């Protein structure tokens, strides 16, 4: 019998590469469009009595 | 009421009748039509 010689080791991954940036995340407009109004009306009253 | 060049509303009386189990049968499944008269129990008392 021999001893088993060196095995081949594994290596580190060469990892992940990551490019740097600048996000903007937009998501769906839920929000109901808001703008002013203005109402001209006129209530009128007819009493019998 | 019609007063001199004009004419003003009174009252409005609104209301919802409902359609009778008779007239939803013989007249609207059967020929699409309705009566122009509505006839129903309102406040305890038999309208027309």
């Amino acid at each position: 019998v021999q001893f088993e010689q060196p095995r081949r080791c594994p290596t580190r991954p060469e990892g992940q590469n990551y490019t740097e940036g600048i996000a903007v995340v937009f998501k769906e407009n839920i929000a109901p469009y808001k703008f002013k109004a203005t109402m001209y009306y006129k209530d009128v009253t007819v009493s019998q009595v | 009421w019609f007063g001199h060049r004009y004419s003003q509303f009174m009252g409005i009386f609104e209301d919802r009748a409902p359609v009778p189990f008779e007239e939803v049968i013989d007249k609207i499944n059967a020929k699409g039509v309705c009566r122009s008269t509505a006839k129903y129990v309102r406040n305890n008392m038999e309208t027309t």
